[PDB]
């Protein structure tokens, strides 16, 4: 049969002509970020793929919601994937949610399928049939708490499968995301986060002590204390009795050892406390010191993957601003199960603590959790940026250790170019060449990251500078509601070659560009992450911040317009 | 409002009936207890008095022992029939008092509602399996499966459902489960 044939192919030629367009356009864009028309390519058939594409884009909403019919006939596969690849219309997602609602049993891909189907409504909370979500594979964590938060009605179903998600992952990874879930409490209208948490602690022993922490800590709601959450302090406290004591044995050895460990250390501010500023102060603290005992066997909470070794009885040093002081502990690492090895039974660093009494180390927290996934999905792509995670664990209310960089030189406390000559020789030498190939490295991934995050009233003291040239960012105490939205000073313009046109301006401009084309698709998790811990009540939630976030990030556009955007932004972000 | 009595005068009747044999009096009078028309204050009577006549009807007698409501030895016509539309609107309105595994440190309601869940798909099961129906039984189970968190035997029968019934896929997930 002729006419058959015909169409038969006429329909599929013309589907993959416009796939094929669309890959190219977004090959064409990644291949360089600006316009750059000195590096071109072939111009003829450019011409009609754009043609093409403009005569593929003015079609209407009809003959449009037909090839998702099209691409359900060849495979199912290809028609759930369609949306990804961007046609500016809804038409397609609501086509594909009434074609995968008709039947879901066909397509069981985990991580994108779901998503199609898992919102029957998104608050319309009715017709609970035909979900049998028990066949689904497990995704990744923040997706699967997303059936806890503020977002979708509480239904048993979507319970199950997060406990299912959530029961299936290897204690890391929980140990990563801890403080969300004691928080995803306030929503527990059933009892299985409850039971979880319970099954998960009589499991495993580090988890069961960064619990304790954890709501020994966020029980109360201001750092000294004097009135407690009428919300779920109760049941937060008699979670806190129920857990301890319980267990038994060498884990309750285990457990009293640092615990003791732990409060013989952290009374020794206190009891320094009288002293004032001066010398005196550091007499007693040095005599403290040496009253210190070590009982082996011990370890450092912000670092659950060391064991300590020893200290230097002679660096008892506060700070200027409370007391807070620094320690020196020489600790080795060994990893995480021989680390629970050593801990049942009973290469080398040094490392540099602060203890602080008196503020809040929960947004600082955050950040470093958004700071490591970023620098997770850069490592994977492949490109070349550099971040450097401190850790830092609050213990008490107003009680935080924050760990530090060895060899720490702050620039405000250490005329840029002027250093940089004087230090690294002349622009015709090596070091030179790599200190400024690391400035910029450190620089763009800072950029990104402050325009993202929108951290603002930054200044000069904000601003360590590492003996290879790194710079590296501290205080984002202040982000996403208080306070030119990129710094830059004419001082590091110059170093890095006098003009816009220089060369390094060219590559700083491209990595910055390949940053935010990489880094763009995973706003979702961002949302859940930012979301879950919105109630909390800091200082900088106000509420508005979800919508301004999800525009910040461009959702609804492609990646020439993408890059426009960014470029255009960092050009305005100069004076 | 609320008395002690008057349901003990009205159930030894038939509790004298059943235990001195007096089988068609007792149904008989079990049916025209169901006659009466439900209000707020009947629904525990009529869930008891149901369930026990589906089970004296189920195991008590033959087909050819049986007449209308109505007559005396919606219309039923077979046993089955009134059995099934007992168990359809007992099961109806009684999906509304569950409890959906809470378990926050009470049990005991639970317990006593996941019994009634079990007995009340025990008897439609045993009354749809004999006629070699399974689609709607496969479909009873599959909306059934809401309550059951880790119980063996809800799984069981709905994979054996499953499988007896043509489709493979699913029986095959829920029987690696």
């Amino acid at each position: 049969r002729g006419s058959q044939l015909h169409k038969y192919y006429m329909k599929r030629r013309t589907l993959l002509l416009s796939l094929l367009a669309t890959e190219i356009e977004r090959l064409i864009t990644w291949y360089n970020p600006l316009s750059a028309p000195e590096l071109e390519l072939d111009q003829a058939g450019e011409n009609s793929v754009a043609n093409w594409r403009s005569k593929y884009i003015s079609l209407s909403e009809k003959q449009w919601k037909d090839n998702v019919n099209l691409a359900w006939s060849i495979s199912p596969y290809l028609a759930v994937q369609l949306p990804a690849r961007f046609k500016n219309t809804e038409a397609i997602g609501n086509e594909v949610t009434r074609l995968v609602r008709l039947d879901p049993g066909a397509v069981s891909d985990v991580p994108e399928a779901i998503k199609f189907l898992v919102t029957w409504h998104t608050i319309d909370a009715d017709a609970p049939e035909l979900s049998h979500v028990l066949c689904w594979a497990p995704t990744d964590p923040p997706t699967g708490l997303s059936y806890f938060s503020s977002m979708y009605p509480p239904h048993p179903l979507t319970a199950q499968y997060g406990v299912k998600v959530l029961r299936s992952f290897p204690p890391d990874a929980i140990l990563f995301y801890i403080p969300q879930i004691v928080q995803a409490l306030r929503y527990d209208k059933m009892g299985y986060v409850r039971e979880y948490i319970l099954w998960a602690a009589s499991k495993s022993q580090l988890l069961a002590h960064q619990f304790i922490w954890n709501m020994k800590t966020n029980i109360y709601l201001d750092e000294e204390g004097h009135q407690k959450d009428p919300d779920i302090g109760d049941l937060l406290d008699q979670l806190v009795e129920e857990i301890t004591g319980s267990l038994s044995g060498p884990a309750k050895d285990f457990y009293q050892r640092e615990f003791d460990f732990f409060n013989k250390i952290t009374n020794v501010s206190a009891i320094i406390k009288p002293y004032p500023k001066g010398d005196e102060r550091k007499k007693a603290c040095l005599s403290a010191l040496s009253e210190v005992k070590v009982q082996p066997g011990c370890y450092l909470p912000s670092n659950p993957e060391a064991i300590v070794l020893d200290i230097d009885y002679k660096s008892g040093t506060p700070m200027q601003s409370k007391a807070p002081y620094l320690a020196k502990f020489k600790v080795k690492r060994c990893g995480v199960s021989e680390l629970e090895k050593e801990g049942l039974r009973c290469k080398i660093s040094w490392q540099a603590a602060i203890f602080k009494v008196g503020d809040d180390c929960r947004q600082d927290m955050l950040a470093l959790q958004i700071i490591d996934l970023f620098k997770n999905i850069f490592q994977l792509v492949g490109l070349d940026l550099f971040v450097f995670p401190y850790r830092v664990v609050a213990t008490a209310p107003g009680c935080g250790v924050i760990e530090c960089i060895p060899d720490c030189t702050s620039r405000d406390q250490l005329g840029m170019y002027d250093y940089f000559t004087r230090q690294y020789g002349d622009e015709s030498t090596l070091a030179f060449q790599q200190a400024r190939y690391n400035f910029i490295r450190s620089m763009a991934a800072y950029s990104l990251l402050l325009f993202l995050l929108q951290i603002k009233d930054r200044h000069n003291g904000n601003i360590m500078l590492d003996k290879k040239g790194h710079i590296i960012h501290i205080d984002f105490g202040f982000m996403f509601e208080s306070s030119p939205d990129i710094k830059l000073t004419d001082e590091m313009v110059m170093i890095m070659g006098g003009k816009m046109e220089a060369t390094p301006f060219k590559w700083f401009m491209e990595m910055c560009v390949r940053g935010y084309l990489a880094v763009r698709p995973y706003m979702d998790a961002v949302v859940s992450l930012v979301t879950l811990m919105l109630d909390t009540g800091l200082p900088c939630f106000r509420g508005q911040t979800i919508k301004l976030l999800k525009h910040r990030f461009s959702p609804n556009m492609t990646e020439r317009e993408a890059a426009n955007f960014i470029m255009k932004v960092i050009q305005s972000c100069f004076l | 409002e609320l008395g002690f009595f008057l349901e003990t005068g009205l159930q030894r009747a038939h509790v004298l009936y059943f235990k001195n044999g007096n089988l068609t009096r007792g149904v008989g009078r079990f049916r025209e207890l169901l006659r009466a028309v439900e209000t707020r204050t009947t629904q525990n009577l009529r869930m008891t008095i149901a369930r026990q006549l589906a089970e004296i009807l189920l195991r008590g007698m033959c087909e050819q022992s049986y007449w209308n409501p109505l007559e005396d030895p919606f219309c039923p016509q077979e046993n089955t029939e009134e059995a099934l539309l007992l168990l359809l609107i007992s099961e109806s309105m009684a999906n509304r008092d569950a409890v959906l595994s809470r378990i926050p440190e009470h049990k005991s309601d639970r317990l006593i509602s996941l019994q009634s869940a079990s007995v009340v798909y025990d008897l439609l099961t045993i009354a749809l399996g004999r006629r070699g129906q399974y689609e709607m039984l496969s479909e009873c189970l599959e909306r059934a499966m809401k309550f059951a968190f880790e119980e063996f035997h809800l799984w069981y029968q709905f994979a054996l459902s499953l499988m007896a019934a043509g489709k493979s896929a699913r029986a095959v997930k829920v029987l690696k489960e």
